[PDB]
């Protein structure tokens, strides 16, 4: 909802950021984010 | 505001969550890891969906008890300890007066959402002779108590005698049969409520916490042995759980994803929870917590035990 | 693609109940969840027909229509394997069910609540607090009536009822047992079967009364010896009208769409479509209908 | 030649196995080669994923699709690709032109006559004309035939564009997925204001997948369109919607005349298609050059249309 | 607390939640002044209640692995700053005791980028720049069948912040357990305004 | 005008390892694994407990043995991991524009991403199948403050003995219940009370058990077995390095037994570590080109309760990085 | 999958059998791998009488099968499965458009045996080809031939009240989108019809035991000649009879259901198929 | 807030509402009409508290 | 109503209900809002807390000499003790309470 | 049975050098 | 003796072993 999804190279950081995340975004911390489960957490098409 | 000619005994089972610690020492099971393995499930033209599969086997080493699980504190207690009763027309909707007229007339004056759980608390039918030396200390909410376990293993015949036959006296107090006579007996009013021989036309879904204490299948559950009485404990039985964060309590539905135990189908007795019989025996509690007059005249005051000691704040006057 | 669940138990299986599973294998059994790795309290029929409630098989015939079916192929210690049942694929059915009902004909099939009793597909787990009861399976034409007996005995409450108790078949009558209260789902379903019939008797033909009439005073056939000889007045009552064409056409084009949605109500379960069954092997190759 | 050599020798079934029972020294290496493959087959490496792919011809299928012929106008380029579309039936034998409804191009047949509304007039803004395809709006509601002559075609995975005669391509029986072998997910994209939750209304077992149901209906002031997502089967979502079809069977008595056969039927359902349980409908929302619609979007979609069945 | 959150926040998590919201606010607020009812426990007291200010901030970000302000004393990174008022100061730096470091070493200039000429042509082309256009060339075009770890993007990360030379800065230093905090107060640069602070 | 992308950013998963943990302190892993291989998952034991020679003429003192049979726990772990079609489309397109290549790069990185999921949630599921193991064979401390304690038992368990043993039962269940609780509301004595219940848990659980061997599992400061694991939540975690305060290793465990499990524990974590995916994905993609052509330091706090130094490992992060239930 | 399924025929068939058996290869036949009973041509012998309710029960009950190929000896065809699909044909004499129509009803050929049917005087058996026809031209023609056959039997009965050219100017044509078809109106269809009967019939006290089962919501329905039936009846009498019209009841609905209902995706008018799958 | 004299004194030494019922913010629903203003107006229900 | 993450995030970053004017005679709602920063609970969880309000000048009299053995209710007057997040000294004399 | 907790080694052939079935 | 019991009873004859 105001994300896009493309092959970028990510860069890898070490930091834990995943603590209280599946609750955060369904409560509405984050303003615009994309879930994606299954096939559609791939590196996209380009 | 007049008394009937009765009294009750209000019976609400309460959650908590608690943290826990567990011991377990070392080399206590045994392990043969599998390699794992990879099967495709559901091969969608949109998706091929895999599954990884693995399997192990534990064999416990240690013919003793390997670990211990206790818990360390409470987290918050998350029911609502409060006051909202069980809706007998919402677990028996079936049964119905004789005049439609005045059996909806009832339905009116009665009962016919917001916050946390909020224990669905059972009522018992007891006399008013009922003394309150009974429920000033953790008993049972039935007048007997169901000293079951105690008794000899897979001994059905003897072992409904100490729950049922009133013509030899308590397990507690051996100068009385019963502290009521209208829950404690065979065929009486507090066991045609709760117990599951007459619960056949009641709603599957909801919750009692009174089916704890009468049922009868699971009253005697607790009649085998000692070391097969704290294994069933443990091992995951739900025999009697609820709901977790449910809204409304209910039951679950053979529920492996929540994490409970239930001490009080164990060894089978309530803790009183902090009943008063005026406002004024509540405001004195507070004032002087050791010299607290327990009666005064008529009224009463019962104070709480349990196995967490929650504190209680009234304007500033703390008890701890 | 495996299509495979192994069903674990917390428990250990004592070798009794090992030879009641192995006297049962290849029966169909509901699951709750498809997945590949599932645990016993939730397997089979139980969680909806429990012990300590009433018999109610309406509430049960949706569930086996819901939730998915599997059969019973492999069961050892700790776990039992089951095969689920997807559209597409050929399955193995055998005959373990205690009424037994010869599948001579290769009718198609038709899963139900156990309506024979729990105590014969009871069987019982002593190794963890669970009841595993099977469904039944058997030939639609036993189920038509065995279902109208279920919605019958709750209307004949009120007012011979051993006939209505018992199941017919060619061979052998057996014995289905009856509550005294249908539950909340058979009442609603008796009470949309009511306000179905309340409405549509108003919209039943005129000319088929003169056909029945004309066959009672001329003609007795084999299928009119219900009526021992004698008609009715409400009949007579509604044959004091003339027959027309076109308002018994929109009256059969609204019955025959009343009749597709009593089709629809009155099928409840699964039902297998047999192909080739084996009678000297006792097993059936079958697939979901 | 080469790029076309070594495009078709990757996408290539790989060949059975077989065990030449009668030589001795062949069905040894052949079982060789056998625990080979299964070894490689299995384990969690690359290779049980390679595996995967060569799809060995049951458990894929390539589906149907519909080629209809459409007028430009009674249609919109702009709309999405997972629309479920409804196919008119027509009276005349010899046509060539099938009449087919995106749901906002048909809400507009709803609503002229009598969020959804703003987009559909912004999507169709003269209604004149799609109200001069249909031969009989007005009187085939009258007396409820309307849900007989729409039947449903699936949702649309290729729209080829072109200025007269427009030409789109559906999916009508199978797995929903695009027709260009460039391969996409075709996304079902139903607007959410006529997309309930049947669990939600209803306020116990996992099913293997959760249907989609749309329910052409009769209210008393035009027609209306709701898309149903449903756990359960069929006849049973039949007495579910009796359950939920409420004052519908209060209207049908208040209307008491009962040779008046037409307000005697509240519309039908008909079953779309079969997307994943455990996967639920994703929210969205489709954006026109002004406008913003939320609508649900559906992915994995098995489309197979059932007929009308009526309430 | 995770032990709140580790189911869903249900209609009937988010009551006790905020229950628990006016008990905290009820009982621990304002944490200096109850302080002083009691005399012997008042730096345990106010190390404690600062020690779980910096557990409930997540600190958790991107830009943890890049070291850029340190302890001037020993090695190790400061993880955060308190800002407090003059008078908050003067109190938690003697009954939090004399501060085990007096300077903190961090950067001396702004680590800048600028539009350079690869990310020109892209802005004016596409209107779109990129941070570190030259290591999005490194990471798919020279050798993209490399996949960074952890340490292998750390300069990627650190994209100025690192190659500086780091002059010390005076602030009062705090070592809540292990962390080493900063804590200054910024008053004196409203009071000259004749500025609220 | 322009759109600035101020950088983008992943993050890395953290390796969880069952032989990492100190969840295995309290499990010996055999290499034997031949009661899967077995029919029946029993395991028959002829145990022999000592016996005390008594000397009145009461009864002869016959020797005592035990033929205890252990049935085993065969639990399955299964996780799925959906994977997209188009995907193995390019798996098995041979690439050989850069775009292409590219684009098979990404799409072998989502294929070892899948890969590596699978392998990092097996060994998440079986240090929960293991933990869940531990907690149902794991009696609470109400009931073995009492039937651990053999002052009560071992003279008979008549009617009368567990008669006092559930009321015995029912006084631990309300002055002892909820311990670290009663630790803040004590006085000057934090530390005594909490080391007298942890001290009393340990010699509660500790008693005989089958199948020994050498000293396992040894830290690296004091050399000193380990005897057992406390895992604890990761407040209880904080709180029990305020009241005890201190550790007696500076957590570092010693563990030599973790020797064939740095060989068979490597050789499926690193062959799906996207150098042997690639590798084995480049070597099909050859395949394509034949075709038409033709010890250690365990992190974990120790703490000495009396004689027994034990390790306190907390698995909050292992769940809280899965947003799961600890 | 191998669905090749092979059927043993006894005697070679000669050249106006080829010819006969190649102008309706494209449509679709039940089956029993015996020639005897190869179809619906048991049900529609001369052995039996041609009853409709247990040639529909045998319809519903056995599979169908699409023949492919037709030789001098062999007749290759595939059965039928749920999973995939089959191209078929409309190759029936009573000719009924495919047009865009998304479901097709087979049921048993009610407009005459030899209007969709092969005599085979060489061989053992004479096959029979069930009605493969849309699903609104299905119930419009049960419609026409069902009160056709009750408003006939009454004017054989009683011919003093309707009129056989009244009913069979209306009851004789079928009118589905545009295209105007004949009913080929003649026994046959008697048991249906007697069914139906029985049914409308009995639905009176059944209606009535119903709202006596649960109260003046579901009796102002009824209207006042719909509603009055006296309060006296045997106990046994009303339990068979409500026992024997529910049967019917439940047999009727099914039998409404038409059977196996295949459904088409694109109908080609120029080729005359349409891809066909088991629904 | 006028109020009559029978509003007992313990809905007073707790930290309640002014007015009668408790006017829960998140503890009704999310995003609703119904829900939220029926827990907060409608008196055929009690009161999350009381 | 709107999720609990989401009313966090709206209570600090602006004056998100009902603030009073600070520093004037009379208490105004606030216009200008640029000097003015205040948080405000009472908007985050809609309860106000009690005040030491006493019916009688004698129970507040006793509030003050017994601060835990004090009846708060006497026969027909009360007494009602302030439980506010600031805790405030009374001081009556020399007779001082917390 | 007689197995329900044993291992076994190996076992005794009734005398057989290339049979396996027997006792 | 034709399997690998070596490490599942412990090393001491004495007290484990087959």
């Amino acid at each position: 909802e105001g994300v896009e999804n493309r092959p970028f190279p990510y860069l890898t950081v070490d930091a834990d950021l995943l603590s209280n995340l599946r609750q955060s975004a369904a409560e509405g911390l984050f303003h615009s984010f994309d879930l994606l489960v299954g096939k559609d957490a791939r590196e996209a098409g380009i | 505001k007049i008394h009937p000619g009765v009294a009750m005994t209000v019976v609400r089972t309460d959650e908590i969550l608690s943290e826990n610690i567990l011991f377990s020492s070392r080399a206590s099971t045994s392990m043969f890891i599998g390699t794992p393995n990879v099967s495709r499930r559901e091969a969608r033209v949109d998706a091929v969906t895999f599954e990884v599969h693995h399997e192990m086997a534990s064999i416990d080493t240690g013919l003793s008890y390997s670990s211990t699980m206790t818990p360390a504190r409470v987290a918050a207690i998350t029911t609502d300890m409060g006051i909202h009763t069980q809706d007998f027309f919402s677990v028996f909707p079936a049964e119905a007066f004789g005049n439609q007229q005045v059996n909806d007339y009832i339905k009116a004056k009665v009962g016919a959402l917001c916050h946390g759980q909020q224990a669905t608390c059972e009522i018992i039918v007891t006399p008013v002779t009922a003394d309150v030396a009974y429920f000033q200390k953790s008993n049972s909410p039935r007048g007997r108590a169901a000293c079951v376990v105690s008794c000899e293993n897979y001994n059905q015949e003897v072992a409904e005698g100490l729950i049922y036959d009133h013509s030899r006296p308590d397990a507690a107090y051996e100068y009385r049969s019963t502290v009521n006579p209208w829950a404690s007996q065979l065929g009486s009013l507090g066991d045609i409520m709760y117990n599951s021989s007459y619960r056949q036309t009641a709603v599957p879904g909801l919750y009692s916490p009174c089916r704890a204490f009468f049922n009868k299948e699971e009253l005697l559950r607790n009649n085998r042995g000692l070391y097969n009485m704290v294994n069933e404990y443990s091992q995951r039985l739900g025999g009697h759980p609820a709901t977790s964060n449910t809204e409304v309590q209910f039951v679950v539905i053979a529920g492996t994803d929540v994490f409970l135990e239930q001490p009080c189908s164990f060894l089978q007795e309530a803790f009183p929870a902090l009943s008063a019989s005026s406002r004024a025996l509540i405001d004195e509690f507070m004032s002087v917590k050791q010299t607290h007059a327990p009666i005064h005249y008529g009224h009463y005051i019962i104070e709480e035990v349990a196995p967490v000691r929650r504190i209680l704040k009234f304007g500033n006057k703390v008890v701890f | 693609m495996d299509l495979k669940v192994v069903v674990s138990l917390s428990s250990r299986l004592y070798t009794d109940e090992i030879a009641k599973m192995q006297q049962r294998i290849g029966c169909i059994l509901p699951l709750a969840s498809t997945h590949g790795t599932q645990n016993v309290q939730g397997l089979g029929l139980g969680q909806v027909y429990s012990l300590e409630t009433v018999p109610d098989y309406v509430s049960m015939y949706n569930y086996l229509s819901d939730c998915t079916l599997a059969v019973l192929d492999e069961v050892s210690v700790d776990s039992l394997i089951l095969t689920k049942i997807v559209p597409g694929q050929t399955y193995a059915i055998k005959n373990k069910y205690q009424p037994f009902f010869q599948w001579h004909g290769t009718g198609s099939l038709s899963v139900m609540p156990p309506v024979f009793g729990r105590e014969h597909a009871t069987v019982k787990l002593e190794s963890n607090d669970v009841d595993i009861v099977f469904p039944m399976v058997l030939p639609t034409p036993i189920a038509e009536e065995v279902l109208q007996k279920i919605l019958l005995f709750n209307v004949y409450s009120r007012v011979v009822h051993m006939h209505l108790g018992s199941v017919s078949y060619l061979g052998h009558h057996y014995e289905l047992a009856l509550p005294e209260v249908p539950g909340p789902l058979g009442l609603a379903l008796l009470d949309n079967l009511s306000l179905y019939f309340c409405i549509m008797v108003t919209l039943l033909p005129r000319a088929s009364m003169r056909l029945v009439r004309g066959l009672i005073r001329h003609e007795h056939h084999d299928l009119l010896n219900l009526f021992q000889e004698m008609v009715p007045d409400e009949i007579a009552r509604i044959d004091l009208d003339d027959l027309s064409v076109a308002d018994d056409l929109s009256r059969m084009r609204v019955m025959m769409t009343y009749l597709q949605s009593l089709a629809s109500l009155f099928n409840l379960g699964p039902r297998l479509a047999t192909a080739a069954y084996s009678q000297e092997t006792l097993t059936a190759t079958c697939w979901l209908r | 030649r080469r790029r076309l050599q070594r495009r078709i020798a990757g996408l290539l079934p790989p060949p059975a196995r077989r065990l030449n029972i009668s030589r001795g020294s062949e069905f040894t290496r052949d079982v060789r080669g056998l625990v080979e493959e299964h070894a490689q087959a299995s384990s969690l490496s690359a290779a049980a994923v390679w595996r995967a792919g060569l799809l060995a011809p049951s458990g894929w299928r390539p589906p149907v699709f519909g080629d209809f012929l459409i007028h430009a106008s009674s249609f919109n380029n702009a709309e999405a690709t997972g629309t479920p579309l409804f196919q008119f039936k027509q009276s005349d034998p010899f046509s060539g032109v099938d009449a087919v409804f995106t749901p906002l191009s048909l809400f507009i047949l709803m609503n002229h006559g009598r969020g959804l509304t703003r987009m559909a007039n912004l999507l169709y803004d003269s209604p004149a004309t799609l109200a001069d395809l249909v031969p009989d709006f007005g009187r085939l509601v009258a007396d409820r035939r309307f849900h007989n002559f729409i039947t449903p075609v699936g949702p649309l995975v290729e729209n080829i564009k072109s200025t007269y005669l427009n030409k789109i391509t559906t999916v009508v029986h199978g797995p929903v997925v695009s027709k260009a072998i460039p391969r996409s997910t075709v996304k079902v994209t139903v607007p959410q204001e006529a997309f309930v939750d049947l669990d939600a209304w209803l306020s116990q077992p996992c099913p293997a997948d959760a249907r989609l149901y749309v329910a052409l209906t009769y209210e008393e002031a035009g027609p209306r369109f709701t898309f149903f997502q449903s756990s359960r089967g069929h006849c049973q979502i039949m007495n579910i919607l009796r359950i939920y079809y409420s004052p519908s069977i209060m209207h049908r008595y208040a209307v008491v005349q009962p040779l008046h056969i037409e307000e005697l039927t509240f519309g039908a359902v008909a079953c779309l298609g079969t997307f994943s349980a455990t996967d639920g409908w994703r929210r969205s929302a489709f954006n026109y050059r002004g406008s913003s619609l939320p609508v649900v979007e559906i992915d994995s979609f098995y489309s197979n249309v059932s007929d009308w069945e009526v309430i | 607390d995770p032990t709140f959150t580790e189911r869903g926040f249900s209609k009937t998590v988010k009551s006790d939640l905020i229950a628990m919201f006016k008990r905290h606010l009820l009982e621990h607020s304002f944490f200096l002044d109850r302080a002083e009812n009691m005399g012997s426990g008042f730096s345990q007291y106010v190390r404690s209640r600062l020690s779980e200010m910096v557990a409930a901030v997540s600190g958790e970000s991107v830009l943890k692995g890049v070291s850029t302000y340190t302890t001037a004393k020993g090695g190790e990174p400061v993880g955060g700053v308190f800002i407090v008022t003059d008078n908050v100061l003067r109190q938690l730096l003697t009954f939090l005791g004399e501060e085990a470091d007096n300077q903190i070493m961090g950067p001396s200039s702004y680590a800048s980028f600028v539009v350079r000429g690869e990310n020109l042509v892209t802005a004016v082309s596409y209107g779109r720049v990129m941070r570190t256009f030259e290591h999005f060339m490194a990471r798919i075009v020279d050798s993209p069948e490399k996949a960074g770890s952890t340490k292998s993007d750390l300069p990627a990360v650190a994209a100025g912040v690192e190659d500086q030379p780091r002059v010390p800065i005076s602030a009062a230093v705090i070592k809540l357990g292990n962390h080493a905090v900063a804590v200054e107060s910024l008053q004196k640069m409203y009071n000259d305004t004749q500025s609220p602070y | 005008k322009f759109e600035v992308l101020l950088g983008v950013y992943t993050n890395a998963i953290q390796y969880v390892r069952f032989l990492e943990t100190a969840l295995a302190v309290s499990c010996v892993n055999t290499e034997f694994k031949d009661l899967s291989r077995m029919t029946d998952g029993k395991i028959q034991f002829r145990i022999s407990v000592p016996t005390i020679a008594h000397g009145d003429g009461r009864r002869p003192s016959k020797q005592r043995t035990f033929i205890v049979v252990k049935n085993c726990h065969k639990h399955h772990i299964s996780t799925e991991m959906e994977l997209s079609m188009l995907d193995l489309e390019i798996l098995h397109s041979i690439p050989e524009t850069p775009v292409e290549y590219a684009e098979y790069v990404g799409a072998v990185k989502t294929v070892a991403s899948a890969l590596q999921f699978g392998v990092d949630a097996l060994e998440r599921g079986l240090i929960n199948t293991v933990l869940s193991v531990k907690l149902r064979h794991a009696p609470p401390m109400f009931i073995l403050q009492t039937l651990a304690d053999p002052t009560f038992t071992e003279r008979g368990f008549s009617k009368t003995v567990k008669s006092d043993l559930i009321a015995m039962f029912k006084r631990h269940l309300l002055e002892h219940s909820f311990f670290l609780d009663r630790a803040e509301n004590m006085g000057s004595g934090f530390s005594q009370y909490v080391r007298s219940r942890l001290s009393e848990m340990v010699a509660a659980v500790s008693g005989e058990s089958v199948l020994k061997g050498v000293s396992t599992y040894t830290t690296a400061k004091g050399g000193e077995p380990v005897g057992g694991v406390f895992i604890v939540t990761d407040n209880v975690l904080r709180q029990l390095l305020t009241f005890l305060g201190e550790e007696a290793d500076n957590q570092i465990m010693g563990p030599s037994s973790y020797a064939s499990f740095v060989v068979r524990g490597e050789n499926l974590v690193t062959a799906v570590s996207y150098g042997r995916v690639m590798r084995t994905f480049e070597h099909f993609m050859a395949r394509i080109v034949d075709s038409p052509e033709k010890r250690v330091p365990i992190s974990a706090a120790v703490i000495k309760l009396g004689n027994h130094a034990v390790a306190v490992e907390s698995l909050q992060k292992m769940y809280n990085d899965t947003q799961s239930p600890y």
